[PDB]
């Protein structure tokens, strides 16, 4: 039943999710803000994300940034990532099926089944990964994006980015309610902003009390400022992804979000086809044979058939009960025969 | 040393495997020498000059 | 509550300077209340004799 259920679009969503987080990582590490650790003035980096829509189109910084971002995304082990993701997914489905199956007891037999699935997937893993990298070799060189793919990436980026924003804002508001009033966290935020500017100094590597704020309160204020800046950047990039300037494909360096999402979807789908063939069919064919062979060999080699019987308390007493009755019957038969051979 | 020799040998074979893998995924196994780089760049410059 | 001094920048949700000003304020409070009570008591009728 499960094998009839699984198929290939499930693998597509599975890969597209791992690659979605890969996109967020690459994009965030190349474009967005870095954390606040101390209370010293940070020198403002020359190029900033707020001035990206209004930037010189032939900017070596933004060009190099989006280019190293994409090359970093493509020259990753996408073959091995797809292979291991599909592997963990298939194995997990087998483990759940095992949970609902009759092998909830007998953890040895259960482990034999699980290890059978694991060894099959492990056997096929390399061929799937290498084949996926070879099949992706043309899209590593030129992941040329068609206007329709660009639109798809456009619609996906809005959702991915806003989900990242909602996680950020919910964490901010919970921080407010934890520290106390929104206004009080606004006070510690104003203090950390002041110390981040020249307005006030603290001279502390680990400041305990400054302006009347505790050591924990300072940490909560820095955390609040980082969350704020990341929220503003996120909303700004959402507005940019919904902007009219990102609707067209010609502004690829101006819209890194949409471009990186398009590359992710493409790589996911072409990798997914080879993955389903090379790996999924191989699992459906090898798995039943491996289960039967390993279970029989386990029972007879390890003597775990007798333990399989001993394990369930009900069948234990059953297999025990029969012989004692047989012995008493044979005893009575012997006495009854004794009386017949000797009348008295 | 002789005892550790076998395990070290197998591990060396493996890291030779991984170095080859990085050579496959990141540079597509393109052979490279200094002379090849210089000649290619010189021809690029000559095309620009033409 | 008890606090240790591994990070002398922030303790509680209050800054180091705010904390110091708070210690001074509490001392001033306690000594003021005592002083006023003792003045009014020294002016009390029971201190007449």
């Amino acid at each position: 039943e499960f094998a009839s259920s699984f198929g290939r679009p499930q693998l597509q969503t599975l890969l597209k999710d791992a690659l979605d987080q890969k996109v967020l990582d690459q994009l965030a590490a190349r474009y967005w803000n870095r954390p606040i650790e101390d209370l010293s003035p940070a020198p403002r980096e020359p190029d900033n994300i707020i001035d990206l829509p209004k930037a010189d189109p032939d900017s070596p910084y933004w060009h190099r940034q989006l280019d190293t971002a994409c090359s970093g995304l493509t020259r990753l082990g996408v073959g091995r990532l797809a292979a291991t993701v599909a592997a963990s997914a298939i194995q997990q489905h087998v483990e759940k099926l095992l949970d609902k199956s009759s092998f909830a007891k007998h953890p040895s037999a259960r482990k034999v089944i699980s290890d059978a699935a694991a060894t099959v997937l492990a056997d096929r893993s390399y061929a799937t990964s290498d084949g996926i990298e070879i099949s992706l070799k043309p899209y590593k060189f030129d992941p040329d994006i068609q206007p329709n793919e660009w639109a798809q990436g456009r619609e996906h980026v809005v959702g991915v980015l806003q989900a990242e924003l909602e996680q950020c804002q919910a964490a901010m508001k919970a921080l407010e309610n934890s520290v106390g009033g929104r206004k009080k966290l606004k006070e510690v935020m104003s203090f950390v902003d002041k110390a981040r500017k020249g307005e006030i100094i603290v001279e502390g590597d680990h400041p305990s009390g400054a302006g009347g704020f505790s050591a924990a309160l300072l940490a909560r204020g820095r955390e609040a400022v980082f969350l704020r800046d990341r929220a503003d950047i996120l909303s700004l990039r959402i507005q940019a992804a919904k902007s009219r300037q990102c609707k067209t494909l010609t502004n690829k360096y101006y819209c890194p979000e949409v471009f990186l999402d398009a590359v992710a979807t493409k790589l996911a789908q072409t990798a997914v086809l080879f993955l389903n063939v090379e790996m999924l069919n191989d699992f459906y064919v090898r798995f039943p044979r491996e289960v039967e062979a390993k279970l029989h060999e386990h029972m007879h080699a390890g003597g775990g058939l007798e333990k399989f019987a001993r394990e369930d308390p009900k069948v234990r007493r059953h297999l025990d009960l029969i012989r004692r009755k047989e012995l008493l019957e044979t005893v009575l038969g012997k006495i009854e025969e004794l009386h017949r051979i000797s009348s008295g | 040393m002789s005892s550790k020799l076998n395990e070290t040998t197998e591990a060396i074979q493996r890291e030779l495997e991984e170095t080859t893998y990085q050579f496959k995924v990141q540079y597509n196994e393109q052979p490279m020498s200094a002379e090849s780089y210089l000649a290619a760049s010189l021809d690029d410059f000559k095309h620009q000059f033409h």
